């Protein structure tokens, strides 16, 4: 009862580029999938929430055109971080949540993806 | 207050389709069929601006959504967006719009503030860029000393367009898509 | 001999293939179909063959799994145009992929397979069911790159014994093709290469 | 005169996933790019040629369904091999040439991809 997957589990890519990254959940229903961003030496940090039929709804820093985040079929979220930079290399996790709840509501983790960016 | 729903709004992501094919224009909606190859049902409240394209022409998306998409038997997903509508006229390279920010009357360096590659862009895809740049680098909305200010444009000719912080873009005032290489200056003033 | 059926028949099976889901008809005319990709992609396809032409409408959904006669074109508009033969069939997905029954002879011998794709669609083409065998046979099994391997046969039996089977000594006859068959009512795929 | 970059430059993923690796050029012609793989202790071979408008033509051993090639422009050939298992490990390079040539003409290469399969 919801397992959530992360493709690729690492990925190298040159200054400039941009880069996409996957975040899956087989079942079931799952109505929000949320991004994090952890940077070498610093805290996991919220970057996005993607509530399951609209836009992701940021968080400060983070800019829609910078992390673009699409909820294409209802169980794939990707995330592609564009122009990259050295400065966002680091660990990008994504997790679900299970309906309705709130608040006191369990929150299900991918295992994460490095990006390292030369 | 509203503040909270302007955040939501504002710092959320968009949707951004380019070359999609209009299949029904009417009054203030549009059905257009986009690359992906989703519906899109589009309003457009103001009578200063219902884009003029026919069945069949060619249209770029850079508009918001004012409910949940919808569904998938084929995995079509239909989506319920609104203004954002305009050519397919591109620009040779992407160009950065001139932005300046300003807190509180001292400079706010801009950071993610992105090129567009499009001769036109709809007032409400200005606004909702002009202002995500605000809500996520410079604190609109998002403290209790940054809830209202402007945003101005200046065209080549000495136009102004002015839109203020504290209330939504009031989309049934809307007038039509500018040229960007039009564009002289934006300013922005949370204050 | 010079002017070669081969090295003609191994660049066109050895060769990649466009596969589309959940196209959309925009016509159907004068023996060929005009048909939008879900990827901004124009198809044009024609139908050669008295005993396979598709009765989709303009509106209707419809899946490609087809080959190309000739170079594509961009537009503008802007688009991509694809110029293809065949293989155009319903949307109708079988609910997990299926691995078609092609056990393949070389030399007398059971030739292992490998990479032989699966498919989830309940209906192909005869012309796709012809292009993958051959793909599995030129890419995998030595058809067509070796004097040795130029001929033999493939051979699709139903569960009701009806039967479909193509020389690979030849191309496959576009003109002649029957209609789509439904890919879980195959007993078996026989491939030999004499 | 051509500059030709691959992207990503190396990529981790897990088996039976599908992984997609870019091919780029800036001007301008270029009627063909070659698509290559090498295997640890092995030759640098090819495994596809991919003619502008036309699928991809596979070498032996190589098959459409494993290694799907995509070239509508001619700025950009993409590789995907889908159902990635640890035997795909290997290095993935592009190469471009444009006109007029043939057949001793001059062949210019992407810096490679590392693809890894877990």
């Amino acid at each position: 009862g919801a397992v959530v997957s992360q493709h690729p589990s690492m990925v190298i890519v040159k200054s400039g580029t941009s880069v996409k990254i996957e975040c899956r959940s087989l079942d079931t229903n799952i109505h929000t999938m949320f991004w994090y961003r952890q940077f070498p030496k610093q805290s996991l940090m919220l970057m996005a929430t993607s509530h399951q039929g609209f836009n992701a709804i940021y968080e400060q820093g983070v800019v829609k055109d910078k992390f673009l985040i699409n909820h294409a079929s209802p169980t794939l979220s990707t995330l592609t971080v564009t122009s990259a930079h050295p400065e966002d290399s680091g660990f990008y996790v994504c997790s679900a949540l299970a309906g309705s709840g709130s608040s006191t509501d369990t929150q299900y983790f991918g295992p994460g993806t490095q990006l390292t960016v030369l | 207050d509203n503040i909270k729903d302007l955040l939501d709004w504002y710092s959320s992501g968009s949707d951004t389709f380019t070359n999609s094919e209009v299949l029904d224009n009417s009054l203030g909606s549009m059905r257009i069929k986009n690359t992906d190859g989703s519906i899109s049902l589009i309003i457009f409240p103001s009578p200063y601006y219902s884009p003029a394209f026919t069945k069949g022409e060619k249209v770029d998306l850079n508009t918001k959504r004012t409910k949940k998409s919808q569904h998938t038997s084929e995995g079509t997903y239909i989506h319920f967006q609104i203004s954002g509508v305009t050519n397919t006229e591109k620009l040779p390279t992407p160009i950065e719009l001139p932005l300046k920010v300003k807190v509180h009357g001292k400079d706010s360096p801009l950071k993610y503030w992105p090129k567009f590659d499009k001769k036109q862009l709809a007032i409400s895809t200005l606004d909702f860029e002009i202002r995500h740049q605000l809500t996520q680098i410079h604190g609109l909305y998002r403290s209790s000393d940054k809830t209202g200010g402007y945003w101005k444009i200046t065209m080549n000719d000495g136009s102004t367009y002015q839109s203020d912080l504290s209330k939504k873009f009031e989309y049934n005032t809307e007038k039509p898509p500018i040229n960007i290489d039009e564009i002289k200056t934006i300013e922005a003033e949370i204050n």
